[PDB]
């Protein structure tokens, strides 16, 4: 009846692919858990696979496109947020002023990723930047997909 | 438009804020 859009079906269909560790095309407590301390979190398995047993079809573990898209479809459909922009922004740099180090942004890319170079993250940054710094800044990041 | 390839980050932060979100709790 009514699913995402091209945008943002679209992070999803890439979604499963960074979140899980090698792209099965779906994501488990194994996987969900994962990430989540990649960051900066510590949930046990009990959170992970409740959550996952919750929006699971068949409750496996681990959620696919079609219970997945029902379920952030209905609570989610419009671009990004400024509350996820700023929050991603203090997640990724580990002093928190903004600026997104390739050191930082390659730490987070290999961890949930699978191995990351120095060259591949600054050439992925300083590509990223408007001005060229070596890192990334927030209004980067807007003026990135936004802005002017 | 400053730059060329700028989707990265955005489904980046974007798996970021789902994630954090689906995850743990209250939607967007
Ligand atoms: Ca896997
Ligand atoms: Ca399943
Ligand atoms: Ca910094
Ligand atoms: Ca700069």
């Amino acid at each position: 009846a009514d699913q995402l859009t091209e945008e943002q079906i679209a992070e999803f269909k890439e979604a499963f692919s960074l979140f899980d560790k090698d792209g099965d095309g779906t994501i488990t407590t194994k996987e969900l858990g994962t990430v989540m301390r990649s960051l900066g979190q510590n949930p046990t398995e009990a959170e992970l696979q409740d959550m996952i047993n919750e929006v699971d079809a068949d409750g496996n573990g681990t959620i696919d496109f079609p219970e997945f898209l029902t379920m952030m479809a209905r609570k989610m459909k419009d671009t990004d947020s400024e509350e996820e922009i700023r929050e991603a922004f203090r997640v990724f740099d580990k002093d928190g002023n903004g600026y997104i180090s390739a050191a930082e942004l390659r730490h987070v890319m290999t961890n949930l990723g699978e191995k990351l170079t120095d060259e591949e993250v600054d050439e992925m940054i300083r590509e990223a930047d408007i001005d060229g710094d070596g890192q990334v800044n927030y209004e980067e990041f807007v003026q990135m997909m936004t802005a002017k | 438009t400053p730059r060329r390839g700028r989707g990265g980050f955005q489904r980046i932060v974007r798996l970021v804020g789902v994630i954090r979100d689906w995850a743990n709790k209250n939607f967007r």
